[PDB]
């Protein structure tokens, strides 16, 4: 009771203005995830070129999709960090999840910065077609 | 990883590379022209097995120790003769010791899936 | 930097490398060598495979092998005499030193380099393992 | 490698499938137009409305067509007849506003007097026909 | 039987009726066909696997299709004047069957879809980049067209988790509104 | 068979929707019709075989 | 690693081999050559070993 | 070695089986059912590749060449004719999901070369 009368004084909201950044929290992200895609490029040239070795106890395919999944797992955790310190106080996102009332840093980080990986069966997106996920890709591409 | 390989079950499905059966009635002049002097040192068909060395390294196993399984595994009627460890060619030949075709089949396929190196 | 060799997909980094070049080029930086390499030699990385984590560790001994071989041999045998017994490190990777160790140097031996490095090829956990017997004679023998 | 010479045609649509064997092309189109140019409008009028495919390709056929309407009488007034007859079976093609541009170009009081005929002639016939002229009129108008 | 080896077998509705030697220009010339609105029909899915050697051909019912525009040479063979005829679609009776029958979209169902190097916009077919192809042969007529019924009312779908417009899409059809024109009778 | 033993082509995809088609209005009716239709024909042999007993001859409405 | 073929209105399983005969192909170029297209290929021809040795 | 393929008989064409005389040390390829003999040319009665490190570059058509949904590079030109343009792709064979390794065909329709980098 004393809180609620207390929030008709101080009120709380959400809005556009919660899930935006500035221009260069913007570029970070943009950035990172560039750099993410410049490595998994790399790593797949690299497998490519047979120049990759692979892990011990897992064949070039596991040790290829370890490599990928961990590029892009160091970019959404990057991304996430650099998004959570672009919020002020008064972002609402923030308010709502360090109170623990709704939400956490995960939905924050896919609101301003990047969405992720999207997976099925703990893998990624599984070529449906023939070696690819979609019509619109090339065949054989393993991509982000 | 000594116990590891003490504990994996291991077959020779996993540390052969291919396995042939050949005609050899004059062990004096094998057909694969593989150092018959050693053959030297009964039946004319012999199964020939090939093994690679990642997996026989792997295991840290020795022809010895599968040549005397064989034996243990198969009693006298076989003959298992095995050199080249120094010349990168990892072979054992097996023979029969007394229509012996289908009996070199099954035990192939017996040495290949149901006995434990 | 955490989660650089989570990083990494060649067998040994490229900044190992410099480092190897840099312990070539000068001597003066040797102990500044040995002091990053047991830095990360101490470092319990969680992020990646226990065979990943072993053969960073490899590459590390390797770095600290060539270190040897370029004139900064004590600290770093005495550094690998303090992993073996207060130390709660591989004893693979004991034995994997004392191979590279073993494989490139030759004789004669000083007295200290002898009696720094014998007791670390008696410790029965490293010698029934493990040529070693021509260092052991030579060592017998001499000293 | 004839002209006419029969009733009906075979290398007519040999030499259409065939384009893309595009220098024979022109040769037959050509050898057929000099056979026709003389005229026997009866079976020489209908089938020689080949389909056409090829608009930057067939540039120079496009043009060689003005040259077969050249032939004037019989040979243009049974074309421009079947080229407006074809209007009511759904010319689906280039030769509905491109081929009637040849015969438009040439309108030195011979494709005005046909159209006029022809439009008196669908309107004698069967009734809500005066859209489709409309509608061929408006084409017309608006390709040239 | 020893011609089948180099040759590609041929099947129509699952039916091998015989082998051709020449696949790739018989494949060109059933396309012309099915563009052209010949005796191929739109809805006849044509199936070439390249890898090993078939030719499908299917036109039983049953396929689910979608229209594709097609791109010849890195270039829609949709015109500015297609766009212009069917601008007054209701004057000139220019419709969705005379763009059909210029050849300029045709009808892919998922088989011929494995086939089909296909552009999700017009943007993709620039030369001037990477481009990360250079042979697609469809391009999307709208992304968005990927949506039903109920999910084509969710505005800014792209921007929502996707559980959310699945459950739009269920309470879309518990909305109130009027449901029918005619149910005062 | 001997090719995907072999490995040489890929196992089949049943969720692959080229695998699959759709019974719309039309084949569902068809099969029903075809069903009823067979039916049908057979209590007209069963009426036609009850009035050919006695050598008289059936109406086809009856 | 025999081939069998399951039939429709047959309860218990064929052997593919049986069914070829059956079809009016008594010999095995013949059915070889209806199963494999290319002799230079010997893998098949191995695979294809136990259903012919079934089918004696 | 190398696999062995069906050899078969004359009259009435079906398969040769092996058969061993004891007469005259060789071997017997006897078809047993219209009793047709033939001498052996090779003594490989059977193998068996078990690691079936199969060559991927025979298992490729050049068909695939004119595949528009392969991708294309200009930096790997081919050897035979020197035409620039060439698709790459990766193995699809059962034993191959376990390498990433890239498989070359030239892109011009005269040679259609197949090559690995
Ligand atoms: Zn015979
Ligand atoms: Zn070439």
């Amino acid at each position: 009771t004393v809180i609620n009368n207390w929030l008709l004084i101080e009120g709380h909201t959400i809005g556009i203005g919660d899930s935006i950044a500035d221009s260069k929290t913007y570029q970070d992200i943009q950035n990172t995830i560039k750099k993410a895609k410049q490595d998994v490029i790399e790593v797949i040239e690299k497998a490519h070129n047979n120049e990759l070795e692979p892990t011990p106890g897992n064949t070039l395919r596991q040790t290829f999709e370890n490599q990928v999944n961990r590029i892009l797992n160091d970019a959404r955790d990057k991304t996430g960090s650099s998004a959570q310190k672009s919020l002020s106080e008064y972002n609402n996102f923030k308010s709502m999840v360090v109170s623990g009332a709704k939400g956490s840093k995960i939905n924050i980080s896919q609101v301003i910065a990047v969405v992720g990986q999207q997976n099925v069966e703990g893998k990624r997106i599984p070529f449906g077609f023939k070696h690819r996920t979609l019509p619109h890709f090339i065949k054989d591409d393993y991509g982000p | 990883k000594d116990i590891l390989c003490r504990l994996e079950h291991t077959t020779l499905r996993k540390v052969t590379a291919n396995t042939a059966i050949y005609y050899d009635p004059n062990p004096q002049s094998t057909v694969v022209a593989e150092d018959q002097e050693w053959v030297n040192v009964i039946s004319p068909w012999l199964l020939r097995v090939e093994l690679d060395r990642k997996h026989m390294t792997d295991r840290k196993l020795t022809m010895e120790q599968i040549a005397e399984k064989i034996n243990a595994g198969f009693g006298d009627d076989l003959n298992c003769i095995f050199n080249d460890d120094n010349a990168e060619k990892l072979v054992l030949r097996i023979r029969i010791m007394n229509d012996d075709d289908v009996f070199l089949r099954c035990i192939e396929s017996n040495m290949l899936t149901d006995m434990t190196l | 930097e955490p989660r650089y060799f989570q990083l990494q997909t060649d067998h040994t980094p490229v900044h190992l490398a410099l480092l190897d070049e840099i312990s070539t080029c000068h001597q003066l930086l040797h102990p500044q060598v040995l002091q990053l390499l047991v830095k990360l030699f101490e470092t319990e990385h969680s992020q990646l495979d226990v065979m990943e984590q072993l053969e960073l560790k490899k590459t590390l001994l390797d770095r600290m092998v060539h270190l040897l071989s370029r004139g900064y041999v004590l600290p770093v045998v005495s550094y690998i005499r303090k992993c073996l017994e207060k130390l709660d490190t591989d004893i693979s990777l004991i034995r994997y030193f004392v191979t590279e160790v073993l494989d490139v140097i030759a004789p004669p031996y000083t007295s200290d380099f002898v009696q720094l490095f014998l007791p670390i090829l008696e410790n029965d956990s490293i010698a029934g393992t493990i040529p070693v017997t021509e260092f052991i004679a030579h060592c017998k023998s001499n000293f | 490698t004839c002209g006419y010479k029969e009733v009906r045609l075979l290398a007519v649509q040999k030499l259409e499938m065939w384009l893309q064997l595009t220098r024979p092309a022109q040769d037959l189109l050509m050898s057929v137009c000099m056979n026709c140019n003389t005229h026997d409008m009866d079976v020489i009028s209908h089938l020689i409305k080949i389909r056409l495919k090829p608009k930057v390709l067939l540039n120079h056929f496009m043009l060689c067509i003005r040259e077969l309407l050249s032939a004037h009488k019989d040979n243009l007034g049974t074309t421009i007849k079947l080229v407006i007859f074809n209007e009511l079976s759904s010319a689906r093609n280039p030769n509905n506003m491109q081929v009637l541009y040849t015969a438009l170009q040439h309108s030195s009081e011979l494709a005005p007097k046909f159209l006029a005929m022809v439009f008196q002639d669908l309107l004698t016939n069967k009734d809500d026909y005066l859209r489709a002229s409309r509608a061929l009129l408006r084409e017309i108008i608006k390709q040239t | 039987p020893a011609a089948i080896a180099d040759a590609t077998k041929i099947f129509v509705n699952g039916c091998w009726v015989g082998i051709h030697k020449d696949p790739e220009q018989l494949m060109n010339t059933l396309r012309k066909l099915r563009r052209q609105m010949d005796i191929i029909v739109s809805e006849v899915s044509m199936i070439r696997d390249i890898r090993e050697r078939e030719i499908r051909i299917y036109t039983d019912a049953g396929r689910i299709c979608r229209p594709l525009l097609i791109v010849e040479k890195q270039k829609l063979l949709l015109k500015k004047r297609h766009i212009d005829q069917l601008k007054e679609r209701e004057y000139n009776n220019y419709s969705w069957q005379d763009l059909v029958a210029s050849g300029v979209v045709e009808y892919i169902d998922t088989l011929e879809e494995e086939t089909v190097m296909l552009a999700m916009t017009p943007d993709d077919l620039q030369e001037k980049e990477v481009a990360y192809c250079s042979t697609y042969t469809h391009c999307e007529i709208h992304p968005s067209m990927i949506l039903g019924v109920c999910a084509s009312i969710i505005p800014f779908p792209d921007h929502n988790q996707s559980p959310r417009n699945t459950y739009q899409s269920a309470m879309g059809k518990q909305a109130m509104g009027v449901y029918i024109t005619n149910f005062h009778v | 068979l001997l090719l995907a033993a072999l490995g040489r082509r890929e196992l089949d995809d049943r969720d692959h929707y080229g695998n699959k088609r759709l019974d719309l209005a039309g084949p569902l009716l068809a099969f029903l019709f075809r069903g009823m239709f067979k039916n049908l024909l057979k209590e007209v042999r069963i009426y036609a075989q009850k009035f050919i007993d006695r050598g008289k001859d059936f109406n086809l409405e009856l | 690693q025999r081939i069998v073929a399951t039939l429709p209105y047959i309860k218990q399983e064929v052997p593919i081999i049986i069914v070829f005969r059956a079809l009016g192909f008594v010999s095995d170029r013949d059915i070889l050559e209806h199963i494999i297209y290319d002799f230079e290929d010997p893998e098949m021809m191995e695979m294809v070993k136990p259903s012919l040795d079934e089918a004696f | 070695p190398g696999f062995v393929g069906i050899r078969f008989c004359q009259e009435c064409n079906n398969m040769l089986y092996p058969k061993e005389d004891k007469e005259n040390r060789i071997l017997l390829y006897a078809c047993r059912n219209c009793d047709y003999q033939q001498e052996a040319d090779n003594s490989c009665i059977y193998v068996n590749k078990i690691t079936h490190e199969v060559d991927e570059l025979t298992q490729i058509i050049a068909d695939v060449s004119q595949d528009p949904t392969l991708p294309r590079t200009e930096d790997h030109p081919c050897q035979k004719c020197g035409h620039k343009e060439a698709v790459f792709f990766q193995s699809h064979s059962a034993r191959a999901e376990d390498a990433m390794r890239l498989y070359y065909v030239c892109t011009a329709p005269h040679c259609g070369h197949r090559w690995t980098e």
